[PDB]
């Protein structure tokens, strides 16, 4: 730890701060998140545990690279490869001008990558939010922020129920679903595109049933014959306003025929029937793909 | 039922491989034996009923403490706080709500301090170098499962009770990966429950013919036979209870007919 020279705090991540930090004999330029540490209590927390394990076996462009874990006594740190701000930042930054679409397609392609990866490796990440997603200078996007990250199992078991940042949430999960799979992790990336096309959260609820009827009042109220087995669901009403569908030309303006045939794959009600981010990678919206870098 | 069946099988195989214990790590452990991992194991099989601790999370603590005594020296007196601190290990990666520092520290009956094993805990860390994503007898059983025409709870239940039968003996199970062993306990179960064998879709699924799971379960039909006579019944008194159909009540075939 004598090696790093701090430069600057440059947040708080899902638990502990993460800061930038240069290795003082190399120059590399590091983010170092700090984990704090309790024998009086729990020892190496759940959350840190899952994330540097399952981040050793999620070596992929798209998904942040852990370079050292340095584990001592009385803190533990987690050395990563160095990226310049996170996606929510980015969005804030180009709110006015907009983020250009060979972008946008650009770093929902990168995302799905790490993603099919991820999925592929049994592991669902479970927080999918701007925030959570780091670019650099040279185009490129990752998934960070493991903390909340599962390996999971096939066919899967009941998971925890306080799973993903609200305004990214699936409906599954709003719904009390007793199983739930990589389809949530979808739902958060079909959310972000669209932030990403409109510069506003598409969903901004403030409780669950909040969430539930943005959903709603967007994709339509879900029936049994779009949703086979909804309105036997836990969390279910059989009360809820029945809303009708809006046309995507309305809910998202800026996107072509391709990119809102995507979206709606993703934000499918049905978990079974949402895209996989595999298919996804396949879809005709990613004909034309290239490689921008951010004009910041 | 989805898109990433195949390419999970095919990943858990690859790492089943680079998560296997040293075979004969034993032979080199100068104060423990065989029979004191058996009765470690047994006791962790109890800790689990006691906390309601998902199966997975006992081959997880399982597989910890063999990978761990594979490059390890440990003294008897000091085994159950590997595992301790193996199975506190297991209950943050896999469970929902794991027990705490403390609820560890009671069941060993303050055989040890809280301090300790915490210390044993990064000890652990440190020895596996945090790659706690291993797989699982557990994990393969359950893909195997799907392949059941149609659901069948008795076989599920058997297949688990042997499965976990194979983790209190190292000799013979070391030996043996965690997917063949699966495939045998399906077998086997299978056979004993409705009398049909290791189906041909998992003859091509896993690439393991009924030969080829034949040495595992030689041994198997064995640990089964045996297991009522075995000096480690904890499974055994698990698998008698209703949510299990009591299958460890059922009695095994005498003849396996391969
Ligand atoms: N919550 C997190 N989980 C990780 O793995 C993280 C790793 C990481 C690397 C680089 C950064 C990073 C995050 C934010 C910013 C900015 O807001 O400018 C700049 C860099 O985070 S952050």
């Amino acid at each position: 730890m004598e090696n790093f020279q701090k430069v600057e705090k440059i947040g708080e991540g899902t638990y502990g701060v993460v800061y930038k930090a240069r290795n003082k004999l190399t120059g590399e330029v590091v983010a170092l998140k700090k984990i704090r540490l309790d024998t009086e209590t729990e020892g190496v927390p759940s959350t840190a545990i899952r994330e540097i394990s399952l981040l050793k076996e999620l070596n992929h462009p798209n998904i942040v690279k852990l370079l050292d874990v340095i584990h001592t006594e009385n803190k533990l740190y987690l050395v990563f490869e160095f990226l310049h701000q996170d996606l929510k930042k980015f969005m804030d930054a180009s709110a006015l001008t907009g983020i250009p679409l060979p972008l946008i397609k650009s770093y929902l392609f990168q995302l799905l990558q790490g993603l099919a990866f991820c999925h592929s490796h049994r592991v669902l990440h479970r927080d999918l939010k701007p925030q959570n997603l780091l670019i650099n200078t040279e185009g490129a996007i990752k998934l960070a922020d493991f903390g909340l990250a599962r390996a999971f199992g096939v066919p899967v078991r009941t998971y925890t129920h306080e799973v993903v940042t609200l305004w990214y949430r699936a409906p599954e999960i709003l719904l009390g679903c007793k199983y739930y799979s990589t389809a949530v992790d979808i739902w958060s990336l079909g959310c972000i595109f669209a932030e990403m096309v409109t510069r506003r959260a598409l969903f901004p609820g403030d409780s669950e049933i909040d969430q539930l009827f943005r959903i709603f009042r967007t994709l339509g109220t879900p029936d049994e014959v779009v949703w086979p087995g909804v309105t036997s669901m836990p969390d279910y009403k059989p009360s809820f306003p029945k809303w009708a569908r809006q046309d995507f030309s309305k809910v998202v303006p800026p996107l072509d025929e391709d990119g809102r045939s995507l979206l709606s794959q993703m934000l499918h009600y049905d978990p079974n029937k949402r895209i996989s981010a595999k298919a996804a990678l396949a879809h005709p919206f990613f004909q034309d793909v290239t490689k921008p870098v951010p004009h910041l | 039922v989805p898109d990433y069946h195949e390419d999970i099988h095919t990943y858990l195989r690859e790492m089943e491989v680079k998560c296997k214990p040293k075979v004969g790590y034993m032979k080199k452990q100068p104060d423990i034996t065989n029979s004191m991992r058996a009765i470690l194991v047994d006791w962790l099989v109890e800790v689990g009923e006691e906390y309601k601790l998902q199966n997975e999370t006992l081959h997880l603590a399982v597989n910890y403490i063999d990978r761990f005594l594979s490059s390890m020296s440990v003294l008897r007196g000091k085994l159950q706080l590997v595992g301790t601190a193996a199975m506190l290990l297991a209950s943050k990666f896999e469970e929902i709500y794991p027990p705490e520092v403390a609820e560890f520290v009671y069941i060993t009956d303050d055989t040890y301090t809280k301090k300790q094993v915490l210390r044993m805990e990064h000890l652990v860390l440190k020895v596996l170098t945090f790659d706690l994503a291993a797989p699982t007898v557990n994990q393969f059983l359950t893909q195997y499962f799907l392949h059941q025409q149609p659901a069948n709870c008795k076989v599920e239940s058997l297949a688990m009770f042997l499965g976990e039968l194979s983790l209190i003996d190292a000799d013979p199970y070391l030996k043996y990966l965690p997917s063949v062993i699966a495939g045998a306990a399906f077998h086997l179960a299978l056979y004993t429950v409705t009398g049909q064998s290791w189906p041909e879709s998992l003859i091509r699924k896993t690439g393991y013919t009924l030969e080829s799971l034949k040495p595992c379960l030689m041994d198997l039909h064995q640990t089964y036979l045996k297991a009522p006579q075995h000096a480690q019944q904890s499974i055994r008194e698990k698998y008698k209870n209703s949510k299990y159909h009591g299958v460890s009540l059922l009695n095994p075939p005498e003849t396996l007919n391969l």
